[PDB]
RNA sequence: UUUUAAGAACUAGAUACUAACACAAAUAGUAAAU
């Protein structure tokens, strides 16, 4: 049984010209709110999420692996060396 | 008969009236204002009004603010109507579903057939005598309504249907399905760390086969228990779902009845928790399984299920001790929870941790018992019950990432037959990431 | 010498699957049958018949 | 109706003493602690209500209602209030989170949860869902416990 | 279900337990594992007899044979001197019908009994107090204690199960007949009414090892810890290996004699007795593989210092040999 | 009146047989294929 609250993704904006839901897995990407900035903020998309947070991060110490290994440590695979590296 | 059986299965059929029309449910759940609604009133649906085509009844009544104006009944794309010849406030849809043949392709004349015949019967149920019917085809997916009109929804609904017909899952199920049986496809990473909540199942350690004396002499198959393996690879708590072999007791082949009751544990365990704790995701590495959660997963349009683009390494769970030693205790089914990372949260991010976690799984997965004495050398520093891995020092975890590290890479040289020294940088990544 | 192992066990067996299976059935009915028996001796051994 | 004297005893606390959790004659006595300390976890909530999830506290109470009544009056079956008891029971444990959480799965999944530190069930509609919140409520207590 | 039992004998207790400070006879309890290059017996010592009906079984005492225990099928359980003393120590009384099979507690204070009645009893060595009774439909079958703390039952009705139920293993199809342990606490060997061996770890329900190729009634394991030995129907006894590779050696076989029953290793792995129907001890040389003595004693089943042997059987009575 | 097993320990793999167990995922005892 489904909760009645929380709106499936498709139907966030009806209009055919709104934002691709590809049925098969389940994601939009493009986020269904192209028209109207809303009042209040409001679904900003997928794509909005990605970047958020937790994974930025990753990607700076992994900047910082690249060019310190032609400056040899490997975020992947050895990770707490490199990373107490990027503290200092 | 059998091509078809398969196309509907675990009532497909049901299921997409229900996401049809109950996701309509919603759209004009909605609306209130400008068509002038009190409230969205449906009558519970008796399991088989959906398959079965003896008679209809009405399906959800439109209850109106104030007053409504009923036109003499025509087609939704049938236009010109004056709506004063009755006024009502409660409504209904008819919405029905049926799969068409070379003869009746033409819907129309089935609605207001159908429609027509209904409304004027007896047996059917109605609330008012006035109302909407919305038909389809699966067959060619066309699809219709004939109702008594009363203003302003005609492209409501028209513009919703173009939604439905081109969304609501379960459609997308069969066309995903037919193609399957008809085998027409037209021709021609780190973000697992984001905010919402991803899950990992792997299912390789679900029915385990179990080698026995034949009588006579041959080789017997048999299992022991297995669980269900799945966490989040941030918050680290392990959800095990024990599998008793109890369970496969009578019945076929357990390859199938495995993926089936995988999802089916899977999916009960998502409806139970809470709408906080629920995953955005799901991530699984056996694509066998796409099917079995896909089709229980139709009830939670919310939830995206995304698959592995990339090679991963995720059978090893098993041969790291509690957790299987929990494995083998078990006299009746249950969830157990877990730690996957012992206490790496202090230390590191979970990210690095992640790193090396899968790096110790394929040490596991390649040489395997080198790599347990390689973690329990030296005992004398101790596991707790709550740890899995054996505890260490920052130098420990350290140069053992760097020796479980480097077996896959010799090992590896030595015998696939291919050089170590001749290597590239971004295939020694591959393998490392996967 | 280890094919010559092979032929020179083939000739030595005449049946074919049913017979042995029956030599094997056979058998087993006459375990059955000691194991009863040795029961029903020990129950003696006991008094109760 | 004892069942109306236990519900005004004050001298009955919150704390669970697990080898009463599967006590014939106790019964009734754990019923009304088990009352008490989901009472006493919402109200830890509520003080607190901004800073942890406040959009889901409203539906958390509206769902334990009505096993609070059940609870109230000794209404629940033996193996159910064994089960809540335990998972109750371990929550009031901090360093014993996850044997709530281990307690919370038998539970969910039909299963009779014994403490775990110290065989089936039926699972009905109304029922799933004060099952559900009894999840949300043990996220809040690590919360809790974790922001102090 | 009502409960009486007996005490014998008023010698009671520095205060110490009969059981404990065997001490005294010629030679020590506590004594080293070889006590030289082994004998065996002509001359029988002790009738012991009180049974009227023929000994279930007969075990020494854990630790070192300073008491012996016998099983009455007329439902009765009798302590002795095992040191061809006259006096029988303390009896028991509990049981509705004949009592099957028994076994002690390591450390030695508790023992257990089986019997057809349906119940097994844990008992107080040093007063008689049935302690604790277990249920369960089924028939039990041989009973051993961990020989560290859990019950072991064979079931006839295929499970074996481990009592505090914690743990079932139903794998075994027909009835269990013996259980041992190869090595302590890690593994042991159930042995079952269908014609095979099942070998697993200890408390976890799956089986390491299956062997199958007429019957194991009765298996015993050597005081090295390195050989098994059944006696199956077929009349022959079987020698298996308690270390890893559980395969019957062709070197060693046992076919002196015809027949349930105990095989037993001299002290030293110089012998082996094994007691039959007919009531003829087999005396066998291990290491030569031959039968070296035979004793027509007994008008047999277990037969258990190198100096003598314990056997009893049908009759009634036990004998030292 | 019967009766002699050359005894014990160590070790490895090599040829075999097998197993509805594992490589968009599915086959069985009237018929089989350029
Ligand atoms: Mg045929």
């Amino acid at each position: 049984t489904r909760l009645r609250e929380d709106k499936a993704a498709y139907l966030n904006d009806i209009n055919s010209t709104e934002s691709n839901y590809d049925p098969k897995s389940r994601l939009y990407k493009t986020e269904t709110l192209g028209a109207v900035d809303e009042k209040s903020k409001m679904l900003t998309g997928e794509g909005l999420k990605l970047n958020e947070l937790n994974q930025f991060a990753r990607s700076h110490a992994k900047e910082m692996g690249i060019r310190d290994e032609i400056e040899q440590h490997v975020l992947v695979a050895n990770p707490t060396k490199y990373e107490y590296l990027k503290k200092k | 008969k059998i091509s078809l059986i398969q196309i509907f299965r675990a009532h497909l059929w049901q299921k997409i009236h229900e996401s049809i029309v109950f996701d309509i449910c919603q759209i004009l759940d909605g609306e209130l204002d400008v068509l002038q609604i009190e409230s969205v009133t449906k009558e519970t649906v008796h399991p088989r009004k959906s398959y079965k085509m003896n008679s209809s009844a009405a399906d959800i009544t439109m209850e109106s603010v104030h007053e409504w104006e009923v036109s003499k009944p025509s087609l939704l794309h049938e236009t010109n109507d004056s709506f004063k010849g009755l006024i009502t406030n409660k409504m209904w849809f008819d919405v029905q579903l049926r799969y068409g043949d070379y003869d009746s392709h033409d819907i129309s004349r089935y609605v207001r057939a159908k429609f027509l015949d209904y409304t004027t019967d007896n047996v059917s149920m109605y609330p008012s005598p006035t109302g909407v019917m919305i038909g389809i085809d699966l067959a060619y997916n066309m699809y219709d309504a004939y109702g008594n009109w009363f203003n302003g929804l005609k492209p409501l609904i028209q513009n919703s249907m173009r939604t439905i017909m081109k969304a609501n899952p379960a459609l997308y199920v069969l066309r995903e399905r037919i193609r399957k049986g008809l085998q027409i496809y037209q021709s021609s990473y780190a973000e697992l760390f984001n905010n919402d909540i991803k899950l990992f199942v792997d299912d390789t350690n679900v029915y385990r086969v179990t080698v026995h004396k034949t009588f006579e002499g041959n080789v017997a198959t048999k299992a022991i228990n297995g669980c269900i393996f799945t966490l989040n690879p941030k918050t680290g708590h392990l959800f095990l779902k024990i599998i008793h072999t109890s369970v496969w007791a009578g019945q076929k082949r357990l390859s199938q009845l495995a993926k089936w009751k995988t999802a089916e544990e899977v999916s009960a365990l998502v409806r139970s928790l809470p709408k906080e704790e629920q995953p955005k995701q799901i991530i699984v590495t056996r694509k066998a399984m796409l099917d079995p959660l896909e089709v229980h997963m139709l009830d939670f349009p919310n939830i995206a299920i995304r698959p592995t683009e990339l090679r991963l390494p995720f059978s090893a769970a098993m041969s790291i001790d509690k957790l299987s030693d929990v494995v083998m205790k078990a006299t009746e089914p249950q969830m157990v929870l877990f730690n996957i990372y012992d206490d790496w949260l202090d230390r590191i991010s979970s990210y690095t941790a992640f790193s090396r976690l899968t790096l110790l799984l394929r040490a596991l997965k390649t040489n395997e018992e080198s790599a347990k004495m390689i973690l329990l050398s030296d005992p004398t520093i101790t596991i707790k019950s709550y740890h899995l891995w054996p505890s260490f020092t920052d130098e420990q975890w350290i140069t053992i990432e760097s020796q479980m590290r480097d077996l896959i890479l010799t090992e590896y040289g030595r015998k696939y037959n291919v050089n170590i020294s001749a290597l590239t940088q971004t295939e020694i990544k591959d393998i490392i990431l996967g | 010498k280890e094919m010559l192992a092979e032929a020179r066990a083939r000739l030595l067996n005449t049946q074919g699957k049913k017979a042995t299976r029956k030599i094997r059935e056979r058998m087993l009915e006459e375990s059955k049958r000691i194991a009863e028996l040795q029961k029903r001796r020990e129950l003696k051994q006991a008094g109760i018949n | 109706r004892i069942q109306e004297a236990i519900a005004q005893d004050k001298t009955i606390s919150v704390i669970i003493d697990p080898s009463q959790i599967g006590s014939t004659e106790g019964k009734p006595l754990l019923s009304m602690k088990c009352n008490l300390y989901i009472h006493e976890i919402l109200s830890r909530w509520k003080a607190s209500l901004e800073a942890y999830h406040p959009e889901l506290f409203l539906d958390t109470k509206k769902a334990l209602f009505p096993l609070l009544l059940q609870l109230r009056r000794n209404q629940l079956a033996p193996d159910l209030l064994i089960s809540l008891a335990t998972v109750l029971y371990h929550l009031q444990q901090p360093k014993e989170i996850n044997l709530a959480v281990q307690s919370y799965m038998k539970l969910s999944i039909g299963n009779v949860a014994w403490p775990i530190g110290v065989a089936n069930i039926m699972i009905d509609e109304r029922t799933r869902l004060w099952i559900t919140s009894i999840k949300r409520l043990i996220t809040f207590e690590e919360w809790y416990t974790s922001n102090h | 279900s009502e409960q009486i039992e007996v005490e014998e004998v008023s010698h009671f207790y520095q205060g110490r337990g009969y059981l404990y400070p065997p001490n005294d006879v010629d030679v020590d309890l506590r004594e080293e594992r070889i006590s030289f290059r082994c004998y065996l017996p002509k001359k029988v010592i002790r009738n012991y007899p009180g049974h009227p009906e023929g000994t279930t079984a007969l075990k020494f005492l854990p630790k070192t044979g300073h008491l012996i225990l016998s099983g009455g099928n007329d439902h009765t359980i009798k302590i002795w001197d095992f040191y061809h003393d006259y006096e029988c120590l303390r009896d028991f009384q509990g049981h509705n019908k004949p009592i099957k099979a028994l076994r002690f507690t390591e450390d030695c204070q508790s023992f257990l009994s089986s019997s057809f009645d349906r119940s097994v009893k844990i008992w107080d060595t040093e007063t008689g107090k049935v302690k604790t009774r277990l249920h369960l439909n089924s028939t039990p079958a041989d009973v051993e204690s961990r020989p560290t703390h859990e019950f072991i039952v064979g079931l006839s009705n295929s499970k074996i199960l481990h009592y505090d139920l914690v743990q079932t293993y139903d794998h075994h199809l027909s009835s269990i007949l013996a259980l041992k342990y190869f090595p302590d606490g890690s593994k042991f060997i159930s042995s079952s009414e269908d014609k095979t061996v099942r070998i697993w770890e200890n408390q976890i329900n799956v089986p390491i090892k299956q062997i199958s190729d007429h019957s194991m009634p009765f298996l015993n394991v050597h005081p090295s810890q390195n050989y098994f030995c059944a006696q199956s129907m077929d009349n022959r006894i079987y020698s298996f290996s308690l270390k890893p590779k559980y395969k019957r050696h062709p070197k060693k076989i046992f076919k002196g004699h015809s027949s349930g029953i105990s095989l037993a290793f001299s002290g030293d792995g110089r012998y082996i007795c094994s007691g039959d129907s007919k009531s003829r001890l087999f005396t066998w040389d291990w290491n030569t593989s031959r039968l070296l003595n035979n004793i027509k004693i007994p008008g047999p089943i277990t037969q258990v210092e190198t100096s003598k042997v314990i056997c009893s059987g049908a009759a009634g009575k036990i004998y030292v040999c």
